[PDB]
């Protein structure tokens, strides 16, 4: 019944609501676990990977001018940076997810005020206003970040075995091994 | 009597016997086994177990798997018979 | 009855409904479990053996470039031992091990009732739509399923006694 994975039944949670819906949880976690804590999660983890593959790519040609910050690998680029501007990203993400989420940021609070999943408030140039125009963003949105987690874990393990930024190591692979 | 009612696994039936036998289910995946399936499968099981152990009696440094994994037939081949001798008085 | 071994009687389990079923259990494993989990197991096997058949002579009619480099003279099971030091039987088994999860969730699926042994809904050209169609390459793939399972063992096993690959074999002998 399920349209991803035809040899399977649809998960009874999926139900075509949500945006993105493909009946795609062969493993049931719907089920188990809260459907909204589930795509607050998605849209997170999408969003980050997102930042991040961005992050990788733009990291290996441009650079600070200073020399801690001239690693043209993201992994070696982490331990090369100084410490105490990583930690404080740490601090200055947590006082950004402690504020978005309003505090509640656990699983049974967190939708207390019924705030719909992966809505934080964030859209600052408005570019929401057109309500299909905001479907379409909704769909692109979990799909390039789907795709962006893929992708990041990948840029991130080819760094780690080439040991080469990502396109550098798109670019050299060795056919003759 | 006010206890909770206990939660058993799926699928559990009634084993308890009085008769000259047990009711076949309690042979469960082999219930709707022959009783010379059975006895047959014994008999194989004890030769080939008792061979296997004799090829690894004295056990070296290097046993052989397949001697290992056969050896324990021998053990298999006394409830092989035993579910023989149930399926025997049990009409099969 | 049982037409396969007219001397025994016909399977109990065995009714004649599943396709490729000529009666044929002479030792009663049937009996023994589901006959839905032996149909998927059976189908399961008869895939992955013709695909195998089907792979022992093209590796031994032909190679990927740059694969003699590393497998040497290996055939068979020399070429399985080669390259799981270099990793390809190590990439093949997890994206296998993936679909083989999948699997798990279908037999599941299978034991309820749910889900037909060995369909996966897996017809992109579309082959199998007339119902007379399908009921024909049902019987077929039962068929080559069972040769392939024989031919393979029997690849696998001449390469074990003479070392050399299906073809191979068959030309000089
Ligand atoms: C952590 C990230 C994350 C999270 C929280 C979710 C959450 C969700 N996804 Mg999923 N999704 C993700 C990543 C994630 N997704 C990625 C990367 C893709 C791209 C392939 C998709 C593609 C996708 C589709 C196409 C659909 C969903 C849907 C859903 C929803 C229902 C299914 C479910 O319960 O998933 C929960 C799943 C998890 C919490 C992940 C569990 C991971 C396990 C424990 C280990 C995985 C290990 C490794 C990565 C797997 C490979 C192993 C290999 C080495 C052999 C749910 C909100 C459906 C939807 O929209 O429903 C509303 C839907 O149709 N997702
Ligand atoms: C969200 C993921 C993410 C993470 C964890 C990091 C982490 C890091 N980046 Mg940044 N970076 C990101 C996204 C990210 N970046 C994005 C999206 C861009 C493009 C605008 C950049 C562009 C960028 C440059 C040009 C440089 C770094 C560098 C660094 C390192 C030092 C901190 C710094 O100067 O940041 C700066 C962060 C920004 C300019 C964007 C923050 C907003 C999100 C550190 C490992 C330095 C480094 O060591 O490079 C190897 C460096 O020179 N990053
Ligand atoms: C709250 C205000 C605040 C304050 C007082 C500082 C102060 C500092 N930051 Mg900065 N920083 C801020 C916000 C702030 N930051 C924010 C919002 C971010 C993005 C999350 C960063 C990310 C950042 C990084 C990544 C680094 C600094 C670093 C520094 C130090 C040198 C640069 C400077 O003069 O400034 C200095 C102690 C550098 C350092 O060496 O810190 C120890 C450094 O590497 N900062
Ligand atoms: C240090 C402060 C801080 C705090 C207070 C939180 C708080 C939270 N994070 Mg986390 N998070 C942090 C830093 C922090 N994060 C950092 C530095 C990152 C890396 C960018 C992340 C990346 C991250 C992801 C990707 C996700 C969370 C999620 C969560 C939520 C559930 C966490 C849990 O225990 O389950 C919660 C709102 C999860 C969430 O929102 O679930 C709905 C989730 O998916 N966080
Ligand atoms: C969409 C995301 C994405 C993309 C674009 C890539 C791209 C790449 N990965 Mg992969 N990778 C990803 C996700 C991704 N990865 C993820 C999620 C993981 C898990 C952590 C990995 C883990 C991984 C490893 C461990 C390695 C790569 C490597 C590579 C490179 C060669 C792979 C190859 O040709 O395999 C060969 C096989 C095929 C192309 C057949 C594909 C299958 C059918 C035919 C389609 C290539 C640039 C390799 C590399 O960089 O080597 C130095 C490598 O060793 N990746
Ligand atoms: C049981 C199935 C099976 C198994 C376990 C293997 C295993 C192996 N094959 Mg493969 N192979 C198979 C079937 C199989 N093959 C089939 C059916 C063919 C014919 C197309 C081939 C053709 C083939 C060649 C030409 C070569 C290998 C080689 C290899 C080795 C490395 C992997 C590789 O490069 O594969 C490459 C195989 C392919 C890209 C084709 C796979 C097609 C799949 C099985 C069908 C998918 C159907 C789709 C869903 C519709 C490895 C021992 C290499 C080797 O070392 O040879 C000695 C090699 O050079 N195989
Ligand atoms: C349909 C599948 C099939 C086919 C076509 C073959 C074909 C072959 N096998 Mg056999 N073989 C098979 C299944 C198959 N095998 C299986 C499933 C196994 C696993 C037990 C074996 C194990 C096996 C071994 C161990 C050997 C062969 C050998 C051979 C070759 C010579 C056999 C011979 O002369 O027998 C003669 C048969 C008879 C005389 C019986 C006929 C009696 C008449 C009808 C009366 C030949 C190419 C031999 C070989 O290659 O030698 C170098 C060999 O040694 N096969
Ligand atoms: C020994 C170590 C065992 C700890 C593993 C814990 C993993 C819990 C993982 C877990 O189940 O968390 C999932 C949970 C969200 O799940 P639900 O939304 O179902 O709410 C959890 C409960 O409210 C219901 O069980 O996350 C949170 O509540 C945030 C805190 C984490
Ligand atoms: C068409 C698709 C294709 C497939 C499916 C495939 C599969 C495998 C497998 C299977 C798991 C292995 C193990 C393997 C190994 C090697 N491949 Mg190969 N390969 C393909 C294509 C090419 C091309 C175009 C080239 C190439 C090469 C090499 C070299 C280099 C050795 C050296 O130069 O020392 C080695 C070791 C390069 C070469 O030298 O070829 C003359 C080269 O250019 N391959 N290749
Ligand atoms: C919130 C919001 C806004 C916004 C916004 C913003 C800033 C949105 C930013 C969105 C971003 C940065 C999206 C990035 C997606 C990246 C992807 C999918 C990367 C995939 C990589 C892959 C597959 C790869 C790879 C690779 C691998 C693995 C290995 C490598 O060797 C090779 C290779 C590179 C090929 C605005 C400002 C408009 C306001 C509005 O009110 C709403
Ligand atoms: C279903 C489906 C599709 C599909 C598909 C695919 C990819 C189907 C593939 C089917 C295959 C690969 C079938 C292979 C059968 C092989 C056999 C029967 C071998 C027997 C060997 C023997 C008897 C032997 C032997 C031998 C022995 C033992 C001794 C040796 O010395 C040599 C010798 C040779 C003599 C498609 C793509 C159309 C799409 C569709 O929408 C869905």
């Amino acid at each position: 019944n399920s349209a991803a994975v035809p040899f399977l039944s649809r998960p009874a949670a999926l139900d075509g609501s949500m945006v993105g819906d493909v009946g795609f949880d062969p493993l049931g976690f719907t089920g188990k676990y809260d459907l909204k804590w589930l795509r607050e999660a998605e849209l997170k983890h999408g969003r980050v990977a997102m930042l991040a593959s961005l992050g990788c790519l733009v990291q290996e040609f441009i650079h600070l001018p200073f020399e801690a910050t001239s690693n043209p690998v993201a992994s070696e680029a982490f331990f090369q940076v100084p410490s105490g501007g990583l930690w404080q990203i740490f601090t200055v993400i947590g006082v950004i997810e402690h504020v978005s989420n309003g505090f509640n940021m656990s699983g049974s609070t967190m939708f207390k005020s019924g705030r719909a999943p992966g809505n934080l408030g964030f859209d600052p140039l408005n570019f929401g206003k057109n309500p299909t125009a905001r479907a379409r963003y909704e769909l692109a949105e979990l799909k390039n970040g789907r795709l962006a987690m893929l992708g990041f874990a990948g840029m991130i393990h080819g760094c780690f075995i080439t040991g080469k930024g990502p396109l550098a190591a798109l670019t050299s692979l060795d056919w003759h091994q | 009597a006010g206890y909770s009612p206990v939660p058993s696994p799926d699928n559990t039936k009634e084993t308890y016997w009085e008769t000259k036998a047990p009711s076949s289910q309690v042979l469960g995946i082999g219930k709707d086994v022959s009783s010379g399936n059975y006895i047959v499968a014994s008999v194989v099981a004890a030769v080939v177990g008792a061979a296997c152990t004799g090829q690894c009696i004295p056990l070296t440094v290097s046993p052989n798997p397949v001697f290992i994994l056969g050896s324990f037939l021998l053990p298999y081949s006394w409830a092989l018979h035993v579910a023989a001798w149930i399926q025997r008085n049990n009409g099969k | 009855m049982s037409p396969s071994v007219p001397f025994l009687k016909r399977p109990v389990a065995l009714d004649g409904s599943m396709v490729g079923d000529v009666g044929f259990d002479p030792l009663g494993l049937s009996s023994v479990g589901d006959i839905k989990f032996l149909r998927e197991a059976e189908l399961k096997h008869c895939r992955l053996a013709m695909l195998a058949a089907a792979g022992s002579m093209a590796q031994d009619l032909y190679t990927f470039p740059g694969v003699d480099k590393v497998i040497g003279d290996a055939k068979m099971t020399a070429v399985h031992d080669k390259l799981v030091s270099q990793g390809a039987m190590g990439q093949l088994l997890v994206w296998i091990g993936f679909a083989e999860v999948f699997a798990t969730m279908a037999l599941f699926e299978t034991l309820d009732g749910k889900r037909a042994p060995g369909d996966f809904k897996f017809d992109p050209l579309g082959f199998g739509k007339n119902p007379e169609a399908l009921k024909r390459y049902q019987l077929a793939e039962i068929k080559n399923g069972r040769l392939a399972m024989l031919g393979f063992g029997g690849m696998v096993h001449g390469y074990f006694v003479t070392g050399k690959g299906p073809l191979e074999l068959l030309t000089n002998f």
